[PDB]
Parts: C-alpha cells; structure tokens; sequence
C-alpha cells in the first residue's frame, strides 16, 4: 500500500528501509527511508513488504504479520543484540553463533526447567529440541534423528555437543559416552577433516553419531558411522587446496626416531601433496618447532598458514594423546603410520610404454627404488607388484596375464591408494567403536552432521557430490515440513486444505537418471576405448537438450562463466541458485579401475595389521554408482526415523564476536533452504497468532465492555462482529490463522474509524449475552459431568 | 459419544477450564476449576482418570482427551438428571428460580468480569415469562438454543 514501508536492497546490510516513489512495468524506483535522495531501482521480485512495528522480535516467526526473509533478517538482527541466538521457525531452529559463552544458558538448572515441558512455552534453546526428540520417540513408537547443517565455523560442533549433553543428564543416568565423542575429535580433524577454497577445517563426510535407547528408556550405547569420502581428494586436489589433514600432521609432527622408520620427506617430493597446498597451519611458537627437513619449498617461501585454532605440529600431539586415551597402545599407533606412509611412496610410482612386445606398459628407470621402499611397507614382494601394477590377469579354463594400457595404469595405482586410504579410514571408525561397545539395541536418538550448500567460484566434482547430497536432504526437508504443517491444521480443527508442492525431482532425474542422467554418462565414458570431457559435455547437452535446470555457460550473467567454453562447463540450477561446474579433469576424477590382478594382491599381503583393513566379473567395475547407492543406504534411514532439522548460521567472515554482516547471513538463509520453506508456508496460513498475542495487542483500539472478557471470547467475539471471511480467515483451538497479508489487513481495521467499530460491538451484544450464558452453563455441565465420571468408574472397581 | 453441536459448546466452555490459553490442563487447573464450583475432589481420583484419557504420557489433558474424559454411555434418565443438577448449582436458595443475585455469583466464581448493569441484562434476555427470574424451563430454552 502507499505510504507504507517495504524492505529495499542494500549492498552492505541485505534488506533495509525503503518507500516507493515512482513505478514501471518490472521496476520500482525505490527511495531509502534513512538516505533520501539516494533514490535507486529495483526489480518486483527483489522487494518485501516491511512490518508496522519493526523495532520488536519475535521468538515464533509465525506471529509476524509478513512472513517473508527479508523480516526474517531483521528477526534475527535483532535477537543478535539481544543475545537470542535460538530462534523457533516452526520445526526448524535457526541457531546464529556468537562466539562467546552467554551465562546461565548452558546451566543444570536450566537443563531440569526445560525438562517435560510443552512446546513453544518455553523460549527457543537446543535443549527444548532434545526434550521434544525424547518425547516424540517413546510416545510415537519411532526413531529420531537430529540433522545438523550448516558451513565450518556456524557452530555445527558446539550444537551437537550440547545434545548429547541433555541425554546424558535430563535423561540417562549413567553412561559416560557424552564426552568419548569430543575426547576423539583430533582423529577425526586429522583423518575426515580437510581444507577447501572457503573453509580451513571442513569435514567431508556424513557423521552419523546414534545413541541407542532400550524398552526401559536408559541410554545402553552409542555407536558412529560415517558416508561418503572424497575419492579424488586423496591422489588430486584444487588450486590451493589440501589432502586430508593427517598427510600433512604426520608429516610436521613426526619426530626423527619415527622419520627414520617411515622414510618420511618434505611434501615437494609426494604426487598426493604437490599438486595442492602443501603449507602447515601453525603459531609463532610452533613455527619454531617444526624441523629444517620437514618444510617445502613453498613453505620457505609463504611460510605457515594462520588460523586461530589449526595448528598441524602441535595438534598432531593431541591426536596422540587422544589416541592413548581412546584404547591405542604405541606399537598399534605406528601401524597407523605404516599404512599413511606407504600411500605417500605410492604416487611417485610411474608407467611408460612397453617395447612392442606384447604390448601394454612397463614402470620407469627412476621408479625402481621408490618402488622397493614402497613394497615393505605395503608387505608385497617388488616382482609380484610390477606384475599386479601392469597386467590383467584371467583363466581360459591356464591363468595368463594380459598387459594393460599406459592411461588405465595411473588409474589403477591410483584406484589402490583410493581404496587402501578408504579402508583404513573404516578401520579407524570401527575401532573408536570397539572402545566403547554398546549394551543392546532398540531405538535411537541420533545426530547427522554434514557440510551445507558449499560452493566456490570454479566448481569441482568433490562440490558436485556435496550439492547433489543437499540437493537429496532438501527434498526430504521439505517433504518433512509439509507433514507438520498437515497435522497441525488437524490438530487444531481446521481440517484438510489444499497446499501446493514444489518438486525439485526433475533436478534429480537430471543428475541420476539411468542411462540418461549426468552420472549415468560419466561412468559410460570411462568404458569407451578413449574417454573423452569434450565427448562427455556434448553427450549432456546431447541427451538433456530441454529443460530448465540446465543451460549453457555463456547463459550466464556472471562475466567469470561466460569465458568457459560450451565444451568445458556447464550450469546447473539447484534449490540455492545456479551453480557452474567446469568439466576438466570431471572424468578422470571419476574413473577407478580397481580390478582383480590388485584387489587379491593387497589381501593377501604378507603383513597383518593390512589383512584386517580388508575385512570374476566386474573388472572396471562401476564408480559413479557407489556415489548414488552409498547416499539411498541413509536417505531411507532417514525416511524411516523422525526429524529435528538445526540450521547453524554464521554471522561474519572473521568469526569474531558481536559483529552482524547481513551480506553473509543473507546468502545462508538462501543456501540453507530456509526460503523456500518460507516460500512453501505460503500456499497455507504463513501468520498465526495466539489468543492471548491478540489480547495484548488490540485491547486498547476495543470499547471498555469487549475489553473486559477473556482472551478466547475477545477473539471470538471479534471475529464475528468483523464478519470475516471464512476461506481468508480461521479460528483454532489455541491460535487464529490467516493467508498471507490478512494478519496486516487485520492490523488496519483495529486501526480505522472508533465509531464505526464501535457500532460493530453493539450489534454483535446480544449473541455476546448469550455466549457468556452457554459458557458459564457447560462449564458447570462440565464439572457435573467429571463428578459423574468420578462414580461411573468406581461403580467398576 | 458427543454430537458435533455438544463438542462447540463444551469448546467454549473449556476456556474456563484452560484460562492461559496454552490449548492444555494440568491437575492444579482441571482442581481450581472443580473447587470454585463447589466440588472438592481427591488428587488420587482425579490422577486415575487422567491416566486412562492422556496417553502422551505427559499427565496433561488437552481438548479431545477432555472430551472423553466426561464422555460414558448413560441411560435416558441419567441425561436429563445432569442438567437439573445443574440448574441446582446457579440456584442458591433453593427455590427453583434464579435471581440475578445468583447469577451474579455463579460469574464471579468462575471469573467472569461483569458490572452490575450487565448482570441485569443478561438475566433480562434469558427471562421468558416476564418475572424477571429464571425458572428450569427458561433455563433449558437458553442453554439448548
């Protein structure tokens, strides 16, 4: 409406204050209420019809009159300088990290307060999710499942700590596992966590940390499991990027009576480690312990990377206390080097072309000792690994040996350091398990923690596994939040309505589809006799020449994507916008070529600390398969137990306390599927306010009379005076409900003529009368009928 | 079971029950409300009819669990017994009749907020007959209507 206030687009703050002066066909000349004259235009969809009252929070986001992310941005702006940092979006908790311990929040006492107390009474805290996740398992008959999100640095760390503090205390008794979890980080911050483009510590693997409940509802165990793995991150990374963090901790926190045993050098050396970052986090005071031999050219050079926490010499000695307490004694801790170490010696192994002899390829001159201080480290004999590294070996019932080409050789030697490092990896996660076994089983309240939407300006297939993980969890996110919604209407007797579904299955067709989907092509290309990425990025726009989700690079708006070729990228659209992937080195990321003459070479090892990591047809086998079979293993798990969705924001990019950067918190919300929830909410009743939330509202607009009654009466008098419409407007049980914008038409008829409104009040007072004669009669029917309940059932005893 | 025109009235005469609005009871509100009317039950009794109709475990008693917890198939007789015990409650004297005296303090027992003008107006609009008192068939006219 004129005059009144909409959101605008700044650059620096997100959303701020703004009237509209003039108008066209698709833009709004906007002008800001705090700089006039700064005049500016802005697009019909890029702007948010603002609040009367904005000065005020909100605990519960559905009591806003405009429920938009523009009023959900200055929600939390608010409560930021409040120190709110829990905020209730219906079954969704936006958490915001501060950085700096709030008093009393974290307290026992505040614990038992919480404790069996209804929902939405009590203020916005992880603890009222916990205590609603315990209810809504022994009551429901059903499995939890808390789901955390978020990017490195959001508190996604913390958050998780702090429920699995409550179910150690509010409900089990007993059971010191709350802290074996926290106690083993630094293993977890060495093996799974890496460093990427945006983020330092960023793990790359679904963290699915259950606590088993029995009959009797005692905490009898916990058990960890992990999914996925970056596959390629392990032999090749990104500009500027690193391996995983124990090829580079063992590697600066190793001492010279280890170095002499692992044959240990500089990272330059490595295959797996040169090609990336190979810089060491670390302070002042540790910069001056990590010895001459340990340091790369590139860290003379640009020295030790800084971060206020990572510190790879110092926290490579809290990895090994860690592992002291957790259940590891130091002989089982040198053959956790043994294995790290002899993935190291195995990338430098290189392959030339046979001499017309029977074809295939043979190792080079200058791989021969580095291939004998390889093999004693792996248990294997050099002749028969040369043998294992170059041929194929069949039956024709005698057994041959058949060589193989130069290109599928590289694949192979890396297809075994990409499945020795995933076994030990499983073989860590199993062990920290047998330090604590669990009692029995029945049901469970777990947490999954896993990176969010994350994204760079170049994209790679390890980003394009992580978006299309999300892209999964945000179609069983919104298929969870259309559920409550469903059964709230029923709860509160409005009975079923229409609603409309997005559906984002066509974008999951697109990736995964059999024969046609982008995985499908990928994992084709590897068994043509020549693979091909220019082959690969004509056969997706080939197949897929239509469809919306999908479009060329020079489409784009942005300058830095219309320079990749049609051949050398492509944009796929996803829940948080369009993404671009280049599709250089695409394939080579995705082909593994683990074949029998090398996975019953590295079984039958000679060691036996190897033997244990690994517990005809299919030769090449099947690669972009295990990235879609390995997610549908917890997609339907999570289908199978209920939801606690926990957003974590982060609100700079310093990680600093009190400071708020609407630039940044923003693009999470759009990054986190948080507005299309809130677009989703608008095709039922978006605002709903309790009886007692209109009573403290509008009693003073309201004549002395109409003012005296109680809440339900107030608003049931009121809506019937008004003479609402009933498909605009609906009464509840507790709450009243309204489509979008009619809380704000509400709003202005309270606020128009006194008279008029007035008259309204004495034409409904003799049905006013009579409702305040029927209420005072059942309820005294009430009482009578609960003294005749009192002698019914004990005429049975 | 109720009828759908018995549950809306009982809806209504349940926000005198939940006077906080939460949608919910506990025993130190389903008591207060019994004990302002005249009724004093045992905690013990009314526990264990609380833990037939709440099966959320939680001892709380929201609307449809309220419902059958007053609900119980009665005989014909029974039915009409119910509501003269009740006009027996408004009746304060004894006589049959309900004064605005008497209706007066039936609303203040329960909370009800009201002048005393009001009080004459409400018991104007019940009176049929023209005596100004309610008698059980004025009463019955406009509890059933």
């Amino acid at each position: 409406e004129d005059g009144k206030p909409v959101w605008a687009p700044h650059p620096t703050d997100g959303f701020q204050v703004g009237n509209i002066v003039d108008i066209g066909p698709d833009s709004l000349t906007i002008e800001p209420l705090n700089q006039k004259g700064k005049t500016f235009l802005a697009l019909i969809n890029q702007v948010f019809p603002a609040e009367e009252d904005s000065k005020k929070d909100v605990e519960d986001n559905c009591s806003l009159m405009y429920l938009n992310e523009a009023t959900l941005l200055h929600n939390i702006k608010v409560r930021y300088s409040k120190d709110r940092i829990y905020t209730y979006v219906a079954n969704i908790l936006i958490a915001v990290n501060p950085y700096f311990d709030i008093p009393k929040i974290y307290s026992s006492e505040t614990i038992k307060s919480y404790q069996g107390k209804s929902l939405g009474t009590m203020p916005p805290h992880v603890f009222a999710i916990a205590d609603k996740a315990f209810r809504d398992m022994k009551v429901l008959k059903l499995s939890q499942s808390i789901i955390v999100s978020g990017e490195s640095g959001a508190g996604k760390t913390e958050n998780t700590k702090f429920v699995l503090r409550y179910l150690t205390e509010s409900y089990g008794t007993g059971q010191d596992i709350d802290d074996r979890i926290v106690e083993a980080n630094p293993l977890l911050e060495a093996f799974g966590n890496a460093k990427t483009v945006r983020n330092n510590n960023s793990s790359r693997f679904g963290k699915f940390v259950e606590i088993h409940f029995n009959e009797k509802s005692s905490v009898v165990g916990g058990f960890v499991s992990h999914y996925l793995l970056e596959k390629s991150r392990i032999c090749v990374q990104g500009k500027e990027e690193r391996n995983y963090h124990i090829f580079y901790r063992l590697c600066a926190g190793a001492s010279e009576d280890i170095r002499e045993r692992l044959h240990l050098s500089s990272p330059d050396n490595f295959r797996y480690l040169n090609r990336g970052c190979t810089r060491y986090f670390a302070n002042k005071e540790t910069d001056k312990q990590i010895l001459q031999n340990r340091k790369s050219p590139e860290y003379l050079k640009a020295g030790s990377l800084k971060d206020p926490l990572l510190d790879d010499h110092g926290d490579f000695i809290r990895m090994c206390t860690a592992m002291k307490k957790i259940g590891l004694d130091d002989e089982e801790k040198l053959d956790l080097f043994r294995v790290v170490a002899g993935v190291l010696h195995l990338g430098n192994i290189d392959f030339e072309e046979a001499g017309s002899t029977s074809g295939g390829c043979n190792l080079k001159n200058k791989s021969t000792q580095a291939l004998e201080y390889c093999a004693e480290l792996l248990g294997l004999d050099q002749d028969d690994l040369r043998v294992s590294l170059t041929t194929r070996v069949m039956l024709t019932t005698t057994v041959i040996k058949v060589p193989l080409k130069v290109e599928q050789a590289n694949n192979a030697r890396d297809a075994l350091a990409k499945t020795v490092y995933s076994h030990l990896f499983d073989h860590v996660v199993n062990r920290v398990n047998q330090c604590f076994p669990f009692e029995t089983s029945s049901y469970f309240i777990g947490v999954l923690d896993i990176a969010g939407f994350e994204y760079f300006e170049h994209n790679s297939f390890e980003q394009f596994c992580i978006n299309y993980c999300n892209e999964k969890l945000q179609q069983f996110f919104n298929e969870r939040i259309l559920k409550e919604e469903q059964e709230l209407y029923q709860k509160e007797g409005l009975g079923v309505n229409e609603v409309h579904y997005v559906d984002n299955q066509d974008c999951i067709d697109l990736i995964e589809a059999r024969l046609v989907g982008i995985l499908d092509i990928l994992d084709e290309e590897n068994r043509l006799p020549q693979p091909s990425d220019q082959h690969f990025t004509s056969a997706v726009h080939q197949k897929h020449k239509d469809h919306f989700r999908l479009s060329i690079p020079r489409k784009s708006k942005l300058a830095i994507h219309r320079n990749i070729r049609d051949d050398e990228g492509f944009i796929i659209r996803h829940f948080a916008g369009a993404v671009c992937y280049e599709t250089t080195q695409f394939v080579e990321k995705n082909n593994d070529a683990l074949h029998m003459s090398l996975e019953s070479l590295i079984c039958e090892s000679r060691d036996k600390f190897i033997r244990e990591l690994f517990e005809g047809k299919l030769s090449f086998i099947s690669v972009g398969n295990k990235f879609k079979t390995q997610l549908n293993l917890l997609l339907d798990k999570l289908r199978s137990t209920g939801a606690s969705f926990i957003r974590c924001i982060k609100p700079n990019l310093k990680m600093t306390s009190h400071h708020f950067e609407g630039a940044q918190i923003l693009s999470q919300l759009q990054c986190s599927g948080m507005v299309s929830v809130l677009d989703l909410m608008q095709g039922g009743f978006p605002s709903r306010a309790s009886f007692h939330e209109l009573y403290n509202m509008y009693k003073k607009y309201m004549p002395d009379k109409l003012a005296r009654l109680d809440p339900r009466l107030f608003c049931k008098a009121l809506f019937k005076a008004l003479g609402l419409n009933e498909i605009d407007y609906k009464f509840g049980l507790t709450k009243v409900f309204f489509r979008p914008g009619k809380f704000a038409e509400f709003d202005q008829i309270m606020k128009s003529d006194p008279d008029h409104l007035a008259e309204l009040v004495k034409r409904v007072n003799h049905w006013l009368i009579c409702s305040r004669w029927k209420k005072v009669q059942w309820c005294s029917l009430s009482v009578i009928k609960l003294k005749n309940k009192i002698k019914y059932r004990a005429e049975a005893c | 079971q109720l009828t759908e025109e018995q549950i809306a009235e009982f809806k209504e005469a349940f926000s005198l029950f939940d006077k906080d609005g939460d949608g919910t009871i506990t025993t130190k509100e389903l008591g207060t409300v019994m004990r302002s009317l005249g009724q004093n039950p045992t905690e013990a009794e009314l526990q264990d009819m609380i833990n037939e109709v709440d099966a959320d475990g939680n001892g709380t008693i929201d609307f449809p669990e309220f419902l059958t917890m007053m609900a119980r198939k009665m005989k014909d007789t029974d039915s009409e017994e119910e509501i003269r015990e009740a006009f027996r409650v408004f009746d304060k004297d004894g006589n049959g009749y309900i004064s605005a005296a008497e209706l007066r303090h039936v609303m203040t027992n329960l909370g009800e907020k009201l002048t005393d003008e009001e009080v004459d107006e409400m018991i104007r609009e019940a009176d049929i007959d023209g005596d100004g008192q309610v008698n059980y068939e004025e009463f019955v006219q406009m509890m059933t209507a």
